């Protein structure tokens, strides 16, 4: 049985191939105490890492490990694989086939040292390392789109025809979930609440992640919310204080489709799906149009899925009809995707072995893949 | 302290 | 009962004797995917011919085996003369008689290699390999005409009083609809418009065959375009409007300086073919004239060819252009009717004169 | 086996490890003869240290080596150590490792002097000096709460999470019992009781460890008193009748502005010691309120700091005072459980470190 | 002719546009009297404003109305402006624009009501409302540089590059000197002094802007001081006792580059500019690292320069220098920005009149500054 | 006297006629400013075009008016053809005759604006437009020659016998140096480095400048880099890091050899000129063989002018003498054959003069060039 | 992109 | 941020 897990840059779902949901679901986070200790007998052992370290939120200090897709600190995204394998799934590793997972575009070196770490330092039988716009598709189980994936730190599309990819026309913008909670921690303390540190960063993401819709005319709703309106949301955080954020809740995620707001030159996630069209072949374009695949825990907004649909219809052709497929259990599409794609007799010649690997060395993911 | 929430 | 096929440069046009159309058409087209394949339940079969490589434009490099009548790739030749038999017709080649064609004036390695290719690897039991502008005389029905055959690649005037052809008297000119699909994607670059790829190469042809009329008079036409606008879709949702450069696009078959070509156009080349014969061949060769071919399928090329040869003609002279509108797949029609016939029951080449002396025997028996 | 000495600073808790209740409760104070004695063939030695002060307590002048946690007199803590070993515990320190004390945000120099002693003088083994709040959280069994310590000279709140202290955010303050009983002696003198010396402070102790207790609300209980009384009797026959100030003199908690103090009461170096931690550590911090020390175990305070802290904490967060009934022993039993761990034995301060680095190894300890 | 007061959190630093130099430097405490006056002819008051507090410093209550930039108490506040205007500068408001202040990412509310109290009860002409950290570089004269403010409460951080200030990478901490004397109030009880109450933060804070420095290695300096050296400095209270204070010198102001001491999750003040600095483009970082005004009370210290350039030299690239800028005149800073920015022929257009808030309100300083 | 300017969508190179270098090489590019100015007392004009929006490069948003050789936008290119006129050459158009250039195979769109803003906007007694490979030929002085002019948007192959340009064998390709660049910072992104924004497009321009080399061959260059050799090259940014390329060396000047590196479907520039050279007849390709001219900027690679000889050799006639003629002074070719024939008594009357212009409109332009 | 059609 | 270079 393979194991097929997806290291996310805030949230790692894991389990076993064949599934239709990931047995493993907690955030990406290793947390460091920075207090001084005093009891005896305690059992403060070192780090707590997952959601074992938003329990002790209040002490630590919460360190992700991957960020924009790239991974930063190797020493403790080992300890995040370690606790998944041991603490959160029960299995050994010398035993499983292993499925990782990978943004497109990210620098070689990621590739090749999480082949070491999972062949040397974890010793599995087998791996693969794959796309998640790719998945996403395996998921849908259409082979025609354009998968707009998103989730913090990393969005991009990547248009496949008939099982063909377009590499040349592939986009990647870093602005997913991580930049959308820092433009709210900081678009809060106009109202008059000051969140800083990384203990209060959880918390402007649990006001975000329940709060924050998307309009559909930006223009007319910081209009009608610029009138004493029912848009107001009071939110309890844990302390017992309640805040009342009414105009900042659609304005947090229309960063996603004005990206000035950070002072980002790009243009938004309707414009970088329609360009990777454009730059797609004529007959590629009109069932391109028509399957735009979302993905990853971005798009679970309450707008976005009716707002992409109006703005690339204002710079569409008006004899092209769109189709914004929101698979509404799209959150772990990207996993559903790696246990449909393990679990086929067709793809077990694909897995780099590991007698590959000691006459190749970590340099092998880069001609397979 | 003294915010209106925070601090 | 005997096979018929038609292999011309643009499409392969096949079915049964006997008939009277053809069983299935689909274009000469074998496509390479140029793409990574990134999947594993599909993303299959290598190569496309025919039909499903004309329906997947734009992952494939679409590339045609026959390039002004010859046979420049055989591979591919094989590909889609296996692909016109079994999954076309669903017939096996070792049950039935196939008859070919060719343009005129062709190198004698295509007869060889097409001999050697129809017998060597589908076994088939009697082949014969005919020239295109008989075919459609047998079709007309007549022995007495000149016919303009004008397809993708070649363009060709044979002149036949009753029977005996002349072969002293027939012009070959390669200028038809490649040349003009490469000239119309060249000359729509004015307008603001690009077609570059082979995949927006069928899309000019597409553009070719139901926009472009030929003119009558071409300075009169274009004195008065500067409402003859047209607007063409594009398979993306986006329009092209094109009013000058769909006349301009047929008259290089009579000026073909455009393209830079020293030769006469073909109310011209038709003239010396009929010139070149004897004197009293063209008091019915002018009152016959037959064309053919899916090039004089115009909105007005009858018309054209009609009125000015009469201005190089004796003006005692009376031209009669025929012009049927079942003419595209008329070689096919006279394929159909030549096969029938208990004369050519005994004209076939069998397997036995074939194991004789090679494949050289169609020099002698064609 | 260790000792366990809750060196305070009103009495001396001390007792053995591993026990439950400590052998020695006498109060610290070193009493000296102030008159001249005539009678040759007796004792009269040159002082009187613990409850034998207690018992010729007209004929001296009872000082308090302790003054606010910090000590004052090093010369006769001497004796008071020396008694708590020899007379009252009887053992020799040779052969016994000590656990003292000492409130938060002190001065360095008790760390050092302590150390010094009870190796320059007393010889013992190892000694330890812990924090008398996070002992008193030790006896709680708990590892999550805020204390809150009293009894003659400190009050101080020292905030824990998961074992993990918050040392930026440990007010302490100064306003514990000596400074209650100071100002019931000077709230008497208004009824006509005019207690003034050393004696008449210890009898006023005494009053108010039995008659005084806090209010609930204290405009109603001013109001109810204009219309409640209570009988001491004082050593010579004699009675006085305290009626209004029985509340008004640990009012003084909630209040310090009565002695001119500028800081906020005890409700408030609470609240404001919980509004430093993080929103994390403030939804249990404000449901585990423990407390311990002398000044606490009046008839009122556990019910009116929650009256008190709830009009201060956010509505929707309930608040549990955690008021022990065993809370005046209750830094001496976290002692005597922190010295009977297993984990705890290589955490002293043994005489090798204090011969390689002297007394200045506590601050790098402990 | 127009005013300019920087109205700043521990001091307010108020005077006419054209000097160069404040005329009424006085801070901002409002003295409550906490004892009760027998005395039945003149004897007291209800409460002094002032320097008035400083002076009956003993018998009162000392009240700061701003907390970390925001203000707290909006009534004294408007004593302390009344005070400013009358009593210290003995003008008319109604006749006089204004040019006030405030640091930056602060709540609207402050904007708001400060736009409304100037116009509703002083009755001002015209006023208008700057930020901080422009001022400073509009007195330094440059147009490029990042600009470190401080001074009781906030310390935030401010690049411009040619005007262009890029507002998505404007650090703000707080962690000035109120701060950092309710740290030296606490560490001075270690060795005995027991400073308490609000009179007595006044002599914590002459205690600290006299004989408090930083340090250039604080490890070589805790390493120096653990010998009896020349560290020690005698300093006499308002009765005749001397304190003598070796070591806690640069452990006050080494908070400011170590805010690990109280608590604080947050880096030094040389790591929240160099993450300013890395927060802009390629371009402009090349001479922002060599313009770095340092403006505020609590940049005065004497070695604050050098260790900043000491500890931005490790974080920056070898082949880049740095120029930390340090004017002496550097406590005024903001006031004589404001007193150029005011006597500009370019600026009279900016102002916000009379006019325009009677027709919206005071929601006009929002669309204005 | 005449005025030569060299339109292209990379560098505007202009000057007088007579003279051997242009006066004036600036890029075409206008720039926008996109943050908020506060610095009231500045200058701050709203458009930057030229050189100063390339040094003032870290704010703005740099956009080039010209792509693929076509014109997108008038607005402003008006601007960068008033700035050529006036800042860069300090001369009134009213007097002096202006000769255009443009590649060929445009829309005719191009020629009668062109034509238009030249006579209607900045008023000039004459002009005329040629075709900007004919000039290469020009600048060489040779009759007989195939031009390979190709720089930043188009390239083209335009055979010309004796003075006899043969229309039916041009050959345009739009794989020119943009796409280049393009292609750099898309590649660059798998080591590490990662550009994104226009201003640091800019920056891929200049490591593309000056450390990219075409490869002599191919594979063997890819098996000597996967060894750890000599080939990598350190580049320092401008803010002070430096970057390390090993092997995007040649594979950025390779996309001209296999256009399927960025997807396009066409040929390499070494089959184009094959294609059009066999476009010709029998007697002209002889002495068209032996005439190989190359122009524009993207062929001034350290390798391509003994890399096209080993191409076209490898599939010309074994009989036939190739010899590709590469000046080193071919990158303002263009324009040195511009001042030539600006400079000729013969073109004296082939200029598209005021008075004919009004008599027949802006369409003069498609039969008198 | 640049043209008007295609590209 | 986090990358190599630029970012
Ligand atoms: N219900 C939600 N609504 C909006 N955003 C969400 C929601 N749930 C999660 N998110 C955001 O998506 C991110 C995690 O989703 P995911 O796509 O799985 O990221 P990753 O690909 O890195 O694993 C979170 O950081 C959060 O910002
Ligand atoms: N209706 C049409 N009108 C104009 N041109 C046509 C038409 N149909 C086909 N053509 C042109 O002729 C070619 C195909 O016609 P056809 O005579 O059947 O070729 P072939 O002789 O090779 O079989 C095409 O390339 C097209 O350019
Ligand atoms: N039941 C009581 N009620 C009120 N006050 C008490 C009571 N018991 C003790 N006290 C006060 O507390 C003081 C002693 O308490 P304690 O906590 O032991 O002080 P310390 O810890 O310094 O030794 C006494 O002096 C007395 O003022
Ligand atoms: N010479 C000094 N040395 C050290 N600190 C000083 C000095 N002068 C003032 N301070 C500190 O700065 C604070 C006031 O500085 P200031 O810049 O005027 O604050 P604000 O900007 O709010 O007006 C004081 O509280 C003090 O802590
Ligand atoms: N030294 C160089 N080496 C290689 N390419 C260069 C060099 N200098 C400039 N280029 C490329 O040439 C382009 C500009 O050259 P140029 O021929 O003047 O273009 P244009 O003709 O459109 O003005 C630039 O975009 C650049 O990609
Ligand atoms: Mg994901
Ligand atoms: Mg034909
Ligand atoms: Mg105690
Ligand atoms: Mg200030
Ligand atoms: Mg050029």
């Amino acid at each position: 049985t393979a194991l097929v897990c997806d290291n996310g840059s805030g949230l790692v779902k894991a389990g076993f191939a064949g599934d239709d949901a990931p047995r493993a679901v907690f955030p990406s986070i290793v947390g460091r105490p920075r207090h001084q200790g005093v009891m005896v007998g305690m059992g403060q052992k070192d780090s707590y890492v997952g959601d074992e370290a938003q329990s002790k939120r209040g002490i630590l200090t919460l360190k992700y490990p991957i960020e924009h897709g790239i991974i930063t600190n190797w020493d403790d995204m080992e300890k995040i694989w370690h606790h998944t394998f041991y603490n959160e799934l029960r299995v050994a590793p010398e035993e499983h086939p292993t499925l990782l997972t990978e943004a497109p575009l990210n620098p070689k070196a990621n590739r090749e040292k999480m082949t070491q770490i999972m062949f040397e330092t974890f010793n599995v039988p087998a791996m693969y390392v794959a796309i998640q716009a790719v998945l996403s598709l395996y998921a849908s189980g259409r082979t025609t789109g354009i998968v707009l994936d998103s989730g913090d730190g990393v969005t991009h599309n990547v248009p496949i025809y008939e099982g063909y990819a377009l590499p040349h026309a592939i986009m990647r913008l870093d602005l997913a979930g991580r930049d959308l909670t820092d433009y709210l921690m900081k678009i809060l303390t106009e109202r008059g609440y000051s969140f800083v540190t990384t203990a209060e960063r959880e918390i402007v993401r649990d006001i975000k992640e329940k709060l924050c819709y998307v309009a559909l005319d930006f223009e007319n709703e910081m209009a009608t919310a610029a009138s004493s309106s029912s848009l107001e949301k009071s939110y309890e955080l844990p302390d017992g204080q309640v805040i009342t954020i009414g105009n900042e809740r659609f304005r947090c995620p229309e960063t996603l489709f004005q990206p000035s707001f950070i002072g980002m030159e790009s243009a938004g996630i309707h414009e970088t799906t329609y360009n990777s069209i454009m730059k797609c072949d004529i007959d590629i374009r009109k069932d391109l149009y028509a399957n735009n695949v979302m993905s990853g825990g971005t798009t679970m907004y309450p707008g976005i899925a009716d707002r992409m649909q109006k703005e690339i219809t204002a710079l569409a052709p008006s004899t092209m009809k769109i189709k914004i497929i929101a698979p509404p259990e799209r959150k772990y599409s990207v996993w559903i995707g790696g246990s449909i794609l393990a679990s086929l007799s067709t793809f077990q010649q694909m897995w780099i072995t590991k007698q590959e690997y000691d006459e190749a060395g970590p340099s092998i993911v880069h001609r397979k893949c | 302290p003294a915010w209106l929430a925070t601090c």
